[PDB]
RNA sequence: UAAGGUGAUAUGAACCGUUAUAACCGGCGAUUUCCGAAUGGGGAAACCCAGUGUGUUUCGACACACUAUCAUUAACUGAAUCCAUAGGUUAAUGAGGCGAACCGGGGGAACUGAAACAUCUAAGUACCCCGAGGAAAAGAAAUCAACCGAGAUUCCCCCAGUAGCGGCGAGCGAACGGGGAGCAGCCCAGAGCCUGAAUCAGUGUGUGUGUUAGUGGAAGCGUCUGGAAAGGCGCGCGAUACAGGGUGACAGCCCCGUACACAAAAAUGCACAUGCUGUGAGCUCGAUGAGUAGGGCGGGACACGUGGUAUCCUGUCUGAAUAUGGGGGGACCAUCCUCCAAGGCUAAAUACUCCUGACUGACCGAUAGUGAACCAGUACCGUGAGGGAAAGGCGAAAAGAAC
RNA sequence: AGGACCGAACCGACUAAUGUUGAAAAAUUAGCGGAUGACUUGUGGCUGGGGGUGAAAGGCCAAUCAAACCGGGAGAUAGCU
RNA sequence: CGAAGGUGUGCUGUGAGGCAUGCUGGAGGUAUCAGAAGUGCGAAUGCUGACAUAAGUAACGAUAAAGCGGGUGAAAAGCCCGCUCGCCGGAAGACCAAGGGUUCCUGUCCAACGUUAAUCGGGGCAGGGUGAGUCGACCCCUAAGGCGAGGCCGAAAGGCGU
RNA sequence: UACGGUGCUGAAGCAACAAAUGCCCUGCUUCCAGGAAAAGCCUCUAAGCAUCAGGUAACAUCAAAUCGUACCCCAAACCGA
């Protein structure tokens, strides 16, 4: 039976922030935020095909949250994952950056 | 313990020392066992006496039957 | 108890108008009821990151909702809703004496 | 000194926390005590 | 497809507004919205209609 | 059903809709991660790990489905021992958990009262435990009555706080009989004649109604005061509707409704009417409930504390008659009268309220009323079971105060 | 070798002062006893209330013990205030 | 052309009270007679809330005391920079477990919280921040002990255990 | 230089003596109170296999998943309001 994967949206938007880019003079590799569930081998796939960037081991991470918004008593967790690929410099991307 | 044919058991009575006491007691029965069928083979049963009796009166054999429909 | 379409020249019964006619409307089940019949007066701070401040108050939403006579050819009131066969049937979209749309 | 209570959230679920109440008879109760009976929201952990 | 549209063939290819459909969607995922030019119409019609497409498949199928 | 919409704090944004297919309401269906009986093993609930299959496979392998225990049956196996059982495997079935009161069953306190306290009381109550249903339970005389007779069970009124029971103290406390609610009686203990008609269980359908969205539904002005008219005054109209609520104050005629009349693709409660399946019926001749009835001993239940105590039940030991036989008629005996135990089924009146709708109250109106009108069983406190608050009001409308 | 000796850690608490609405619901300061042993300590486990544990004081069983805490019978009873 | 309630005044009754009325208030209130009651508090070391008193008194948490020059700022004894000074150093240093659960870093702001001030913080609001084939948990293994097919017991619940 | 710090460059880099409660030491000696278990690991065979599969070694390559990781930690982040 077909395997039940996300073939594509396993992931999500790039995180960015001040590791971000900063991160990309490293070995080009760049963070995005995959979901939960993910499983660094799911995300390999990934990023390499469909979008083109044959990268090759990773990392990932969790990450949780806690805040509190109104006044008093409403409060939460939240969540969340990293990831930061890699991508050797052999096989680039075109890269999709600017300033 | 509730005795296969005839089932009984712990039923509760109290105590009576005529002057002064209602303390609760408890009954029981008897417990002991045998039976071996001459159908097959020796089965046995934990019975009451008076439960043996009543099987051995006309059943024996003849009573096996409602143990079958437990 | 919706009573306007795309336009219902009404009139004021009461709220400080004696029989302004008006347009918009809006009324309905779970929002408002605007129309010329009233309006106000006061702008609301505009710190600056873009002066978000156009300028300029007058109504915006002004209250009054239901309640409000709608057109007639003659003078005033003429509550609608009667009910017609055929016609559409979305709605009964008829008129009181003699009329149905204006 | 030392106060009476002490820390260990791996020694209190082994006492409360529904495999340590589902697990005895009256211990199903009292979720049901809360639960049904009440309304808490949750409660059952260390 | 649409509404009743959807009902006509039967192959699964109809159901892939993710591959290549759904790119776009991708793009402008960045919060602290960005990419407010005109008619930003970043708005979910197409996984709302994932479904319907995902659904008839047992209306014909099974159920 | 529709001119308006994408629930709330929540606007903003980006959209969807408008003289026959947005949104919303109702029916049926689809999807329904994970934990939880939890059911593949495990387990500090929401997680760890595995066996057998499957497709894809860019053919690496992965995602999904099934694999809990127990019982009825069936199929296959198969020990000690010839057989034969035991035991193993499989398949289909069903059960398991959760629940507000009410119901039946197993077990069962003390405070307290007796102005102490052991009989007795509280009380078979509180509590624990099993089990079932929309009701349970009970139920068609081995009943009661007195020589006339009544006639299953059930619940209400009364007999009566009587008879009686009782350290005859505390206290407990009937029934006969009478008035009502409500009423059905039948099967097996067995063989023929006929033979699928009575009648039951479940499905099929057809009418008629109930429900789960709805449709329509009446009739106001002018003037004065006012910030605002429903208010004062004057003149009209509806009324099977003048319940109530809303509307810048107090409105039958402004808004929603109100009487009243109408409505369903479908989904179903329930009536009937009959088809199908299972069921059996009517009659002739038969039988006609034994470790039982009684009894000794010990306890319990009867209003009844063993009494002079009947009747019921049973832990222990016994043990009959089979119908001019057997049980009862409150120790017992004779007579007379009454009824047939040791198999079973059964609607109604009766009990309750988690919950749904409608409608009410000489019921409260914010330390009141639910602990909780308000993001309350929340915050907090405690290892835990458990405990457990405080907290409503601008205004008619934000016109929430540009400057 | 040793329930051996002096003595830090560690374990314990004989004395005095201070504190006594404290820094503290038992401590601080200066002394004090044991310190290879019936020693001392981390983690987890087992004993449940008329019951446990006790080198024994009615001691300890979560700041509670001549019968724990929580909920219930319950508005116990109160010839007393 | 101002209900209730709130605060004054006058008259009145034997009294509990009644009436009228000025002011505030922004909607309701109820002769009369009859009726039903959660019908009248100063006390119960009464319940709940609010506010006094002591009193601007005690106290500001180890007696390891700090001085100065700059900076910032509305303001600096306390914050940043600098030089001195003193204190700990089998620690008053460093690392980890237990437990905690963002307290970490940056920017900001100073109401409340810091026993004072606060530009400062473990405070508020934002963001950012924990990257493993070799460390740990999972995972193999079993201890104490737990659970336990069937099974043995036991009114039920349930106890024991291969 | 932002005042914290940054880019570049960069010498010597040895010997002698002195130690441990650390290591050889799951040792050696000795004593009485005579000091876990199971798996991995090595090995031996059973049923079964029977030119096969497997076993050992060398290297080539692929795989090693998933959670935790911040900070306090004799303390202002834990137990004591
Ligand atoms: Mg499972
Ligand atoms: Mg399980
Ligand atoms: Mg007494
Ligand atoms: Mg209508
Ligand atoms: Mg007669
Ligand atoms: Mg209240
Ligand atoms: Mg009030
Ligand atoms: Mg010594
Ligand atoms: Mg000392
Ligand atoms: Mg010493
Ligand atoms: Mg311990
Ligand atoms: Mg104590
Ligand atoms: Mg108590
Ligand atoms: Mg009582
Ligand atoms: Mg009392
Ligand atoms: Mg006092
Ligand atoms: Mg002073
Ligand atoms: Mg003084
Ligand atoms: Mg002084
Ligand atoms: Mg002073
Ligand atoms: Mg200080
Ligand atoms: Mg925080
Ligand atoms: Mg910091
Ligand atoms: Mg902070
Ligand atoms: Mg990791
Ligand atoms: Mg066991
Ligand atoms: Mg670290
Ligand atoms: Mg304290």
């Amino acid at each position: 039976m077909i395997r039940e994967e996300r073939l594509l949206k396993v992931l999500r938007a790039p995180h960015v922030s001040e590791k971000a880019s900063t991160a990309m003079e490293k070995s080009n590799t760049i963070v995005l935020k995959v979901a939960k569930d993910a499983t660094k081998a799911e995300i390999k796939a990934a990023v390499q095909k469909l979008f083109e960037v044959e990268v090759e081991v990773v990392n990932t991470l969790v990450v949780k949250g806690k805040v509190k918004r109104h006044g008093q008593r409403i409060g939460r967790r939240s969540d969340w994952k990293k990831a930061y690929v890699t991508l050797k410099e052999g096989q680039n991307l075109d890269f999709v950056g600017g300033a | 313990m509730k005795k296969d044919i005839h089932p009984k058991y712990e039923e509760i009575t109290a105590s009576c020392s005529c002057g002064n006491v209602m303390k609760i007691r408890s009954t029981v029965g008897h417990d002991l066992n045998l039976d071996v069928c001459s159908k097959c083979h020796p089965f046995f049963t934990g019975k009451q006496r008076d439960v043996a009796t009543g099987g051995r009166v006309d059943r024996f054999n003849k009573r096996f039957n409602i143990p079958g429909s437990k | 108890a919706a009573k306007i379409r795309r336009d219902d020249e009404v009139i004021v019964l009461t709220g400080k108008d004696k029989g302004k006619r008006g347009k918009v409307k809006n009324v309905l089940s779970s929002g408002k009821v605007i129309v010329e019949g009233i309006n106000l007066v006061k702008k609301h701070q505009k710190p600056v990151p873009a002066l978000n401040q156009p300028g300029g108050i007058v109504e915006k939403e002004a209250a009054i909702q239901v309640s409000n006579v709608a057109i007639f050819n003659a003078a005033t009131g003429k509550a609608d809703r009667v009910g017609f066969r055929f016609e559409d049937g979305k709605k009964v979209r008829f008129f009181k004496s003699n009329s149905e749309t204006i | 000194m030392k106060r009476t209570f002490q820390p260990s959230v791996l020694k209190r679920n082994r006492s409360h926390g529904f495999r340590a109440r589902m697990a005895t008879k009256n211990g199903r109760q009292v979720l049901a005590r809360r639960r049904a009976k009440g309304r808490a929201r949750l409660t059952v952990s260390k | 497809m649409k509404a009743k549209e959807l009902r006509e063939k039967s192959v699964e290819e109809l159901n892939t507004e993710l591959l290549n459909l759904l790119r776009e969607q991708f793009n402008l995922r960045m919060q602290a919205a960005s990419g407010q030019l005109q008619q930003s119409h970043l708005l979910k019609q197409v996984r709302r209609d994932v479904a319907r497409v995902k659904t008839l498949l047992n209306e014909k199928a099974g159920a």
